[PDB]
């Protein structure tokens, strides 16, 4: 399966996840200072073919999403700073997303 | 937003015509600038394989 | 963004507990709840979705009452002449459109309406179902007990309690 | 002009009062009410003194 | 500024106003288009308006104000009403409001009514005081409905034929039987002119539903009264739409105490169309006609009575027979038990050029004696007993030819001594 | 160099034009191509170049110049216009527009029209003032249209016995009832031999919808009128867009006052094609077909009317029946009873070598006596006494041997006394 960029991180606390959009970026003047997700990168592990029926439902009722790992990258630590701009690029073909 | 007029069509409507045309081609010439403009900051891009 | 909501509103594992109409009536409190958060006045207001037709809508409710306290909800009993009220109390108006309903916050609370309605809909429909039970005796399996109430499982999703 | 002079003015009058509409409405009775005052109030010291 | 003497102007005075007004060509939009930027100027120009119509309910609870010229269709000349009014004055379908108005404002795409001072031709006070039509106890008809006009030119006969056929009163319940080539629209329009003439009391209704545009032109501007028509340019939804509200204001009327009279052209049609909007009801039937489906037309052919209380709902709903159609055989098996008047037209002598073609011994009215008095029971009854052993065409002819001697109903019956 | 005259020219003539013009071998590309690249050289050695063709304007709300050979297609030869024109000089679906264009650029794939010189046959000033066609009022046939020819030949009988049996009139609705092996295109080649020698002011429109390519070919450059047809070798997108961009085209030049007539073959496959192109409405009657999806075609169907203003829409549509579709059946039943002129062909006469086929007694007119003086009134009543108690084919034969007795309508009358 691919990766991708949704705002749906499991097994993290939702003020960590309130910085992010409903997208899954962090908006545009944000203040960040220690590792926190800015990007809300997942990758599958276990079984493929997630329909998306079951998709929306994890994120409103039953368990959550398994096949993350975690993936989204974070600040490194020490580092501080408020984002200013985001720069978004997609490969031909695929559906971009709404901060595109 | 009214430019369609004319009275003493001898030089009038020639004049008139001129101006239509420059016009017409000012608003295309415009558009398909603005196009493709969108266009090339709207196609994808390559990243890697 | 109606593509969504019929999205949301088709995905729905039982439609018995929340038919089309209470989970649209459901969205619409969830909206109105986001609208709320989104002005810093307090202004109560409805949406009507327009279920079958098309995209979602919002209005703007008065109360109307003599009181001055949160003008966007205040509107003498007698302020019928334009507009088109005609009556004392009641009369509201379709004022505000154009509603976020896909940021984070928003998202966040619909979602949280959501749940407490699931749950209030499941609520009401088993009690409705096993109500006229009261009187019979009727079997079930318990599954936490405290030292001050046990809970009980019938099935179906059903949840009864005994105290002490 | 005055706030002191606009107090003295209910509702009666603004959706009479001609350009203004359902946005502007709002304004003048959201800026205006928002900051503790009431629109249509019963005063007589005014102006004190001017 | 009212709608209907805005509308009824032609076309070309509208686009004269309009451009009087100060606006851009007019040729552009259309009637409904006009009407409603015309309305907008003239109240950009102050001008309190006071506009009328008749009020629909959708689903959703408000109101629009359909006019009687777009044969109450959807246009921008429509005006809104939220329910609140509804559940003040207690409004409900079919009833024509009349009121002031005002412009409508940027979101909004309708006007509104502020206070109405008209419902159905009645105080706003007493429109929420009236007894529903469902709740009235309809009974036979008693006041008898002369058709006679008393000129006794080449188409009072036609009239005169039908008094002497099977009479008609007040909250009557009516039939035409003909098959095509037949001259229905004659017979539809002489009882018009019949009705308008000797009782102009009376409203008179007349609904032409699945027609061409031609007889709807005519009949708009030939007979006196309200004319609404559908014709076959437009789905079965607005053909069932225009039969419920015209209906409802029918309904409306008698509960106001009116004597309404609905002429229908055809009932087979409006059949075909309340089937073919209607969802199917799980099985089938000869002819492709749902089970179902014929309930609405059956309810609006009984909704005609004459009320005990007062006023009357008299209908003449006309079929289409001998088309060689399986759904229009089934139609007239269904409707044919089911009203106490009826008129039957042969092809046979339609076709012959013997005018008006009509069924003696096939045609009658049940509790005839309640619509006459002695004198014209036993007149018919006398004509009937002479007719009976007659064929047809030659019975017709004859009948015809013994009523053309003469001028009135009255010189026939002493004639006939 | 305009579009019509270069393109009514012969394919081999447009070869060596091209070659003459220093190009590639002309054989490879279409005829559309030819004409693109002929004209982009044209435009090329200066040339400021004067176009015509039919507006369609799309979705988006430019529009585009279709030609009459190509069917109103789309092809490279097509000529752009921007939305600013449309709303500068009020266009619409349907008018012709006539005008100068230009090369086109890089990117553009069409030509651009500069200036319009005529809208519709008109002043493009008086093209924005023009009453809408819905807007106008209709009326019945007035005007007579006789289609005696006077040579009295082997094929004027065909037209003559039709003057015998229904009269046409501007603005008149007209349906064929024939089933197949029956020679309708035969008759309507003769019915526009007539219209084309008898009434040369009034513009003929013939209309072949899914239609072999041999008629196509045969009606293209035998009849004297602009002949738009469209062959069954395209889905049923090109026939409903053919068929509505060709009304429009009428109904722009009725709202021009002038008189165009369509001849229409077949009404089934165009209501096949309609109901094929319609996404389903949510449930289906007998023979497949869809609700709704007839509310196109009777739209199409009603279109026409005799304007009391100016100019007039004639119609004759022809119907396939008796093929054993359930389809057809269905479609044949819901056009019965639409239109006031019919014309029934008799199969069994069409196949036992007895032409033209005609049915008297089935065929006719409503409101005939607004078409024909009282001479050909009377004439025609004793006609129909005299051959309604005769049978099908023996009356058929008589009536054709005493009308081929002798020259025109006028001597068979006389004759007949
Ligand atoms: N009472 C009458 N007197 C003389 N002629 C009549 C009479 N009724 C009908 N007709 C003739 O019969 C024809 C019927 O036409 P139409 O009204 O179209 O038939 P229908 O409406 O029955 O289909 C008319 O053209 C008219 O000339
Ligand atoms: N009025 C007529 N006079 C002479 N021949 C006819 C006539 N009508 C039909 N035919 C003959 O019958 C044939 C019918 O061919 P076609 O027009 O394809 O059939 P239809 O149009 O009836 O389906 C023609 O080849 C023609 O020779
Ligand atoms: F008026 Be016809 F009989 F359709
Ligand atoms: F012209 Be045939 F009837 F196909
Ligand atoms: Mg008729
Ligand atoms: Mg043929």
């Amino acid at each position: 399966g691919p990766e991708e960029i949704t705002a749906d991180i499991p097994n993290v606390g939702e003020a960590a996840l309130s910085k992010l959009d409903e997208s899954g970026i962090v908006y545009i003047g944000a203040e960040v200072t220690g590792g926190d997700i800015l990007v809300g990168k997942v990758t599958p592990k276990g079984e493929t073919q997630l329909t998306p029926e079951e998709k929306l439902l994890r994120a409103i009722f039953g368990e959550k999403a398994s096949d993350v790992k975690d993936s989204s990258l974070r600040v490194p630590n020490g580092v501080s700073g408020t984002v200013i701009d985001v720069q978004v690029f997609t490969r031909d073909g695929v559906e971009k997303d709404k901060r595109a | 937003r009214w430019l369609e007029l004319g009275l003493t069509d001898e030089e009038k409507q020639n004049q008139l015509e001129q101006l239509a045309e420059q016009y017409d081609e000012l608003k295309h010439e415009f558009e398909k600038k603005l196009e493709a403009k969108r266009r090339k900051i709207t196609q994808g891009d390559d990243l890697a394989p | 963004m109606n593509k969504e909501i019929l999205a949301v509103v088709e995905a729905v594992s039982n439609e018995k507990a929340l038919p089309r109409e209470k989970i649209f009536e459901a969205l619409e409190s969830a909206l109105a709840t986001a609208t709320k958060k989104k002005y810093e006045q307090e202004i109560d207001v409805r949406v009507q979705i327009d279920r079958k037709s098309g995209d979602f809508d919002t209005f703007r409710r008065w109360l109307v009452v003599d009181e001055v306290t949160q003008p966007t909800k205040e509107i003498t009993l007698e302020a019928a002449r334009y507009e088109d009220e005609s009556l004392n109390l009641g009369d509201y108006v379709e004022d505000q459109i154009e509603s976020v309903t896909f940021d984070r916050i928003t998202t966040q609370t619909a979602k949280q309406v959501i749940v407490q309605k699931v749950r209030e809909a499941e609520r009401a429909m088993v009690v409705d179902q096993f109500r006229e039970h009261e009187g019979e005796i009727i079997t079930g399996v318990v599954k936490k007990v405290n030292r001050d109430n046990i809970s009980l499982d019938l099935g179906n999703n059903a949840e009864a309690v005994i105290l002490r | 002009h005055y706030i002191g002079d606009l107090v003295q003015r209910t509702e009666v009058e603004l959706l009479k009062t001609p350009n203004l509409g359902k946005k502007s409405l709002t304004e003048i009775k959201d800026v205006l009410a928002s900051r503790g005052l009431s629109l249509g109030m019963r005063l007589e010291n005014w102006p004190p003194a001017s | 500024m009212n709608l209907t003497e805005l509308k009824n102007t032609p076309v070309s005075e509208l686009i004269t106003l309009g451009e009087n007004m100060g606006l851009e060509n007019l040729a552009r939009m259309r009637k409904q288009d006009i009407i409603f930027a015309i309305l907008k100027q003239h109240a950009k120009s102050g001008e309190d308006i006071f506009g009328d119509g008749v009020l629909e309910i959708l689903q959703d609870g408000f109101g629009f104000l359909r006019s009687a010229d777009s044969s109450y269709l959807a246009g921008p000349d429509d005006i809104y009403v939220s329910p609140s009014q509804i559940r003040r004055f207690n409004l409900r379908t079919g009833d024509t409001i009349s009121g002031k108005i005002r412009p409508p404002k940027e979101g909004e795409r309708y006007f509104a009514l502020l206070k109405v001072n008209e419902v159905n031709f009645d105080k706003p006070e007493n429109a929420r005081n009236k007894i529903l039509f469902e709740n009235l106890t309809p009974l036979h008809a008693n006041s008898r409905l002369r058709m006679e006009r008393g000129n006794g030119s080449t188409e009072d006969l036609t009239a005169r034929v039908l008094d002497l056929a099977s009479p008609i009163g007040r909250g009557q319940r009516g039939l035409i039987v003909a098959p095509p080539k037949a001259g229905k629209t004659m017979l539809l329009q002489n009882i018009a002119q019949s009705i308008a003439y000797n009782h102009p009391d009376c409203v008179l209704m007349v609904l032409l539903i699945d027609e061409r545009p031609e007889e709807v032109t005519e009949m708009q501007r030939l007979v006196k009264g309200e004319v609404v028509a559908s014709t076959f340019d437009e789905p079965a939804s607005r053909h069932v739409q225009v039969a419920e509200m015209v209906i409802e204001k029918a309904k409306r009327l008698v509960e106001h105490k009116k004597d309404v009279i609905i002429l229908l052209d055809s009932i087979t049609r409006l059949a075909r169309a309340y089937n073919t909007v209607v969802p199917a009801s799980g099985k089938v039937l000869t002819g492709g006609v749902d089970a179902n489906a014929l309930h609405r037309p059956k309810r609006f052919f009984g909704a005609a009575r004459n009320v005990e209380e007062g006023g009357s709902l008299t209908i003449i709903a006309t079929a289409l027979i001998d088309t060689g159609s399986k759904m229009d055989e089934v139609i007239y098996e269904e409707f044919k038990g089911t009203g106490n008047m009826e008129l039957h037209l042969s092809r046979k002598i339609a076709e012959k050029r013997v005018f008006p073609a009509i069924d003696y011994n096939r045609s009658g009215t049940r509790k005839e004696e309640l619509l006459t008095t002695q004198e014209e029971l036993q007149k018919m009854w006398i004509l009937r007993k002479i007719i009976h052993p007659m064929g047809e065409i030659d019975a017709m002819e004859f009948l015809i030819n013994k009523l053309a001697m003469t001028k009135t109903n009255d010189d026939f019956f002493e004639m006939m001594k």
